[PDB]
């Protein structure tokens, strides 16, 4: 959801699988997160994956 | 003085779709917001969405939500936008409409502010 | 939408007057000083003569006085003449993230 | 200031406890800051040098 070339430091959109109130019921969810605070999971090609 | 136009009339079915373009001049394209009105036989206008030409981002009115759709341009400085599902109804022309200066470090989209207007824009729709 | 409250039709001779407001909900109208109306005339496309609740965009004469009502947006009119003879709308701030409008008031200015 | 007018988006995660999270912001992107006077700062700089 970026603004490819703005001058603007905005949060970043990612989702999760998260575990309900019940443990062996899982389902996904999401949440906006700032961007420094999240690190990539990979130095590699992993674009995609991200970790807190 | 800014001068403003707008695309001629345009002919479908109702429940079709229709397209409306726009483009100023007077000032520098990237400076102002874009928004855009209905106009009726004399029943209350109906406003429709923002436009940024510099961000992707736009919202609409709790009519309008799923059913109208906007994009832009930058180096040829032109605005665009989409509504589905047409009615009866919105054979009421359609205005193209300059809106207030953009700031960066406090919002301003939402101010209804029109200095510029466009001369109109009349879909046609019947049975 | 919720179209705002407008008196669609209330009109004098020359030198007479009109009220208007524009009730909305407790949410949208007076959360902000942020008003406009739009003159429709006849023949051509709309016109722009309130900004800011209180001041107008051009030189014009202040005649059609600015009010804050709170919930909804009163303006006074009086001095005018049968060439004042046009539909006014009036638009306000309606929460997030959009503005509404009434349902506009034609001076039918008689004789 | 921040001009972007945050929203809660609440989820419950765990047994009897809630997460909260920043939801679908709400109009435009703006950026957040701080603001100075520059007429008073820099006269403040001009009273610290004697010191
Ligand atoms: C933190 O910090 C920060 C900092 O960093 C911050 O921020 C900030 O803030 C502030 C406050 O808010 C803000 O302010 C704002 O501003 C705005 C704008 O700005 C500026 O600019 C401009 C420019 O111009 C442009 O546009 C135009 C149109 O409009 C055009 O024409 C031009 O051309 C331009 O364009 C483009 O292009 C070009 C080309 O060439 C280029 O070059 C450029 O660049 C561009 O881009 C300016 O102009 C302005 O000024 C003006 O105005 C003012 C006000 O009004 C005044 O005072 C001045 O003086 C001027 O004036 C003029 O006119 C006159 C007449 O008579 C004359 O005389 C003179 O000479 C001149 O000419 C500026 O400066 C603005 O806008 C605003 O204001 C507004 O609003 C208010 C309320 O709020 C009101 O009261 C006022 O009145 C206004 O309104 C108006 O305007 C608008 C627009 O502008 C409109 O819409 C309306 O309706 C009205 O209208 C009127 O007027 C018009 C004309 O203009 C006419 O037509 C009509 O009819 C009517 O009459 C405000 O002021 C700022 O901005 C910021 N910054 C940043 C960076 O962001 C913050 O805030 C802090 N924090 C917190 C929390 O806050
Ligand atoms: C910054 O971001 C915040 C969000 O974090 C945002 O606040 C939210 O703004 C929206 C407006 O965009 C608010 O939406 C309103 O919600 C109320 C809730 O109603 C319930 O609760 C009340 C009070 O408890 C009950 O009385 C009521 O019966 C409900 O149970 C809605 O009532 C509102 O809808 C009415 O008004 C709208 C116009 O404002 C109409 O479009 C809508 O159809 C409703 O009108 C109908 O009902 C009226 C009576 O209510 C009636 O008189 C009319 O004739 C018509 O029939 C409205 O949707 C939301 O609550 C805000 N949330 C919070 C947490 O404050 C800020 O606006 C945003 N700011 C900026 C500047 O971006
Ligand atoms: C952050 O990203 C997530 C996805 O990674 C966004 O959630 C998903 O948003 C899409 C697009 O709005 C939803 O799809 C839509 O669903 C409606 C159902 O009525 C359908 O009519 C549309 O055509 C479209 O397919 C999708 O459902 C939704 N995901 C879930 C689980 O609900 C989320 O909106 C993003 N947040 C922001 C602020 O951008």
């Amino acid at each position: 959801a970026t603004v490819k070339n703005g001058t603007v430091e905005e949060m970043k959109n990612c989702s999760f699988n998260t575990t309900t109130e019940i443990r062996d019921k899982e389902k996904k969810e999401y949440a906006l997160f700032y961007k420094p605070d999240i690190v990539p999971l990979s130095e590699t090609n992993n674009t995609s994956e991200y970790r807190l | 003085q800014v001068q403003l136009v707008q695309s001629g009339a345009e002919v479908k079915n109702p429940g079709a779709s229709v397209k409306v373009s726009c483009a100023p001049s007077g000032y520098t394209f990237t400076d102002f917001y874009i928004h855009w009105v209905r106009l009726a036989p004399g029943q209350g206008l109906e406003w429709l969405g923002w436009m940024n030409p510099k961000t992707g981002r736009t919202n609409q009115g709790q009519n309008f939500q799923g059913r109208v759709t906007m994009t832009r341009d930058t180096s040829i400085g032109t605005a665009y936008m989409e509504l589905r599902s047409l009615t009866s109804d919105d054979t009421a022309v359609y205005y193209c409409v300059t809106g207030a200066w953009i700031s960066d470090y406090y919002d301003s989209s939402y101010y209804p502010n029109f200095d510029h207007w466009g001369q109109g824009t009349l879909v046609t729709v019947s049975s | 939408l919720p179209v705002l409250t407008q008196p669609a039709s209330v009109s004098g001779s020359p030198g007479q007057s009109i009220t208007i407001s524009c009730t909305g909900t407790i949410y949208d109208v007076g959360k902000f000083d942020l008003v406009s109306w739009y003159q429709h005339h006849p023949g051509k496309a709309p016109k722009y003569l309130i900004y800011e609740v209180k001041k107008w965009p051009s030189g014009v004469s202040h005649r059609f006085s600015g009010s804050k009502s709170g919930n909804t947006a009163s303006l006074t009119i009086s001095g005018l003449q049968v060439e004042d003879e046009a539909d006014y709308y009036c638009c306000s701030f309606g929460g997030s993230a959009a503005v509404v409008c009434g349902g506009g008031t034609k001076v039918t200015v008689l004789g | 200031t921040r001009p972007n007018n945050n929203t809660r988006k609440s989820v419950r995660i765990g047994p009897g406890q809630t997460f909260y999270a920043t939801g679908d912001i709400i109009g435009d992107i703006k950026q957040a800051h701080c603001n100075i006077s520059e007429e008073k700062w820099n006269d403040t700089l001009q009273k610290v040098g004697i010191e």
